[PDB]
């Protein structure tokens, strides 16, 4: 609901201010960005996302992420990409990484 | 309405250094819980692109290396590692009274290791001459810093007060410079002269290094 | 997807109406603002007035006299009306869209409006071909000389495009006489100086014109 | 589209210390591993440890434990690995390559570097112009050339017409004179026709002594 | 672990077929790469994983086996097949290649052409001559070049180079540098370098005076 505020007092978590309606109002679920955006009466109308777009934080945002592409050959993905989560690729099963990067790294070897 | 102010105004942080900005604000910005500023980054002739959109709030799809901080009166945008293209102008922007009110903005530049020119002389085109007027060009390429002295010889007479220079920006990937210097002359005071040369006195080459091209 | 494009008159005389306009698509105006930004040749950025889903909109505080921000919402676009141009504001004039609780996200690219009153004349292209001398190492430079034109914005391409790496244009200076010119400093390798045949391009929208050139070694 | 550049060409004595640098172009440095690879003449590739800088990750073969060391500067993106006791084995070409995906497969080749070790001194070349078979006409295909002669360091280049010319030309390997100065006979076969109307110079860019040369060539009468 | 091949030189035609092997020393299961180095330049990549054809190699460049035993093959070799194939394997930290298995074509004879051209003279004025006389497109490579100044035998006093299979026909190109001192070059009058090949009817002597 589009909660009034008065000055001196901040909004409550997970409420943001709208520079718009000039009125404080809701922040929807991870996983699906606001369609339409707070107004003086309506309130946050926000829809899911598409496919492997995810967001992990309560948005207003009006466009998720993107995942990677794809693992290639010989990679497993350690984790879906759905609404909430990346798609972090990684070595090769039936080996281990001894390298690292931001999600997959670098350099593979054997499991000795 | 609001005045900001961004300190420095000019900058310049070899690759993998940290790099700082504040955009000091003449009131306090703050209107509820955390301050209202934009760290708007325009790249030399691109349009500007958003990061860090709410005091310390990062957009979504923009490298880690960004932060946000201050409120009140003091800000803080810090890129910890700076790449090669992290080149561009950082601007700042306050989203609470009518007018909304930028400022003059910073120039992060990269200081590499010292570069060597390569002077490259290139004679006037024909059409140029049944047209009437000459120009040669003897430019740069690759070189660094931006300081880099261009003299023109005419029969060993070094020309003055008749000829310009164009600097681009750094190179996005490789932080290059280029210079093109122009010699502009007429074509009854072309027919009266021989052979020309350039020299360069940039801080790379040992001496001045000249490119010579016969006259006709 | 998102795409906001600006365009207006290159060149317009001093205390003559100015018209802009920005197509936006992928959005829709009921509840986006778009507002414009202004950036004078090598100067920071000065803001401009905004409009509202509504209608309702906010401008500067010294042009609040001067600006006419109107929306056509049907037609899906945003064209700003702006008279008593005075010889100072030469500048960049960018779309935006306040997407984010105006946080500007997305900008559209400037159509950079020159006020002077010089007539609009094309540009001159000379092929600046290669010798022995500019041949150093295993790399050759070419070049496609500009001279000659009025107002700035000009564009240059090179091999329809194709080729990108090793191009650059270097800022238009003011020649003494009252126009502008440029070079290109086209570095391409030397093993293949004979093939690989190199096309140079340049068009002036105010003065109407696409000349092409050739570079041959 | 990345690039790995190293540079011209060294010469070294029996005791010394040449460091080899390797620069990465197209992509960022903090994620780019280097591997050096020795090439020497004629017998198979080896290869040696890598230098991940992002995390400084060291790695180095077993048998190039003690010649190899390297470390880099994250201000100009370059790889620099310095040679310690440079013997007479190690005159060999020199390449720096690295990966794309995480397994480790070349597949961005830098350009070798052709390092040779001995006790002797450089040495400029000399580019003796060759006369072109005018009076042997009938054949139509008159060859000309530049007798590179008396030039010590194995790398040489003997550019024809500024590359302009590269259909036919040959590249004799050189040749160990007595004297202990290799020489090359590089000759390209130009039509009999556009013999005489067309310049055909050749360039000897003989790096290691930073000598160029731009001897011309022309029939004589 | 050591990675070393059977062969070292593969020799084929034009539409045969060449089958380099590549054995390992260890079970290194699918792991294997191909690289291909025309001499001069750098080695580049053909294969990887024994069976994945690397971005814009040609689809003659099949991989195959498995195992401990890998074989490249090309089954339309052309001209530009010569070169020295390398295999590597991607387990242990000391990465080890094996030896060159160079391929070699071989086409029907060749007719060598024989040019011959007296020093330059400034190169007389520099102290010592060069009487350089050069076989161009010549096969089979077995092919003896004599010199006789005056109609007299010289040995020792030239030295021959030659370059690989051409990368377009399969030819070859040899050179021989015959020199002699300030003063020797004037004792004689006429000279001639001759070419003895297999694909050459008669002997063909090619000979220069002092003209």
């Amino acid at each position: 609901t589009p909660y009034a505020p008065e000055p001196g007092s901040t909004c409550r978590l997970r409420e943001y201010y709208d520079q718009t309606a000039q009125m404080c109002c809701s922040k929807c679920s991870p996983g699906q960005h606001a369609k339409v955006f707070c107004t003086k009466t309506s309130d946050t109308v926000c829809d899911s996302c598409e496919d492997s777009t995810y967001t992990q934080l309560w948005n207003w945002v009006p466009e998720c992420l993107s995942c990677g592409s794809r693992c290639s050959s010989d990679q497993v993905e350690t984790q879906a990409c759905t609404r909430e989560q990346n798609r972090i690729c990684t070595c090769r099963p039936g080996w281990y990484c001894a390298l690292s990067k931001q999600e997959g790294c670098r350099l593979c070897a054997p499991l000795r | 309405d609001i005045v900001l102010t961004q300190s420095p105004t000019s900058l310049a942080v070899s690759l993998g250094q940290r790099a700082t900005i504040s955009c000091r604000a003449s009131e306090s910005v703050d209107s509820y819980g955390d301050s209202f500023l934009h760290w708007y980054q325009q790249k030399p002739g691109q349009p500007p692109i958003l990061l860090i959109y709410r005091a310390s709030n990062l957009d979504s799809g923009i490298p880690a290396r960004f932060s946000g901080s201050g409120s009140r009166t003091d800000f803080t945008l810090t890129i910890n590692p700076v790449e090669a293209d992290d080149v561009a102008t950082y601007y700042c922007q306050q989203s609470n009274e009518d007018p909304y009110t930028f400022g003059g903005g910073t120039k992060l530049e990269i200081k590499r290791t010292v570069a060597a020119p390569s002077v490259f002389i290139f004679p006037p085109s024909d059409e140029q001459l049944k047209s009437g007027t000459a120009s040669v060009v003897c430019l740069l390429n690759n070189f660094y810093p931006r300081e880099a002295k261009v003299q023109w010889k005419v029969d060993n007479a070094l020309q003055s007060g008749n000829s310009q220079e164009s600097v681009t920006e750094q190179d996005s990937k490789d932080s290059t410079y280029s210079l093109s210097s122009t010699l502009t002359l007429s074509k009854a005071d072309y027919e009266k002269h021989k052979v020309y040369a350039c020299e360069v006195t940039h801080q790379g080459l040992s001496s001045p290094v000249t490119k010579s091209f016969n006259r006709g | 997807q998102v795409q906001l494009k600006e365009s207006g008159p290159g060149l317009v005389a001093p205390s003559q109406s100015l018209s802009i306009t920005c197509t936006v698509s992928g959005f829709s105006l009921t509840v986006y603002g778009v507002n414009w930004v202004r950036q004078p040749p090598g100067k920071g950025l000065e803001w401009l007035g905004m409009i509202w889903g509504d209608g309702s909109t906010a401008y500067n505080s010294a042009l609040k006299s001067r600006l006419t921000i109107t929306k056509d919402n049907s037609k899906t676009q945003v064209f700003l009306k702006m008279n008593s141009l005075q010889t100072d504001d030469t500048a960049r004039y960018y779309c935006a869209r306040d997407g984010r609780r105006y946080a500007l996200d997305y900008w559209g690219q400037g159509t950079s409006v020159t006020v002077s009153s010089a007539s609009t004349k094309g540009p001159s292209v000379f092929p600046l071909a290669p010798s022995s001398k500019s041949t150093s190492g295993g790399t050759a430079a070419l070049g496609c000389l500009v001279k000659d034109y009025f107002p700035e914005p000009v564009t240059v391409s090179w091999n329809s495009g194709a080729l990108t790496s090793g191009v650059h244009t270097f800022p238009a200076v003011l020649q003494s006489s009252g126009l502008y010119s440029l070079s290109s400093v086209v570095t391409v390798p030397s093993s293949s100086l004979g093939t690989q045949t190199y096309i140079c391009n340049v068009n002036h929208k105010p003065s109407n014109t696409k000349v092409d050139k050739k570079v041959e070694p």
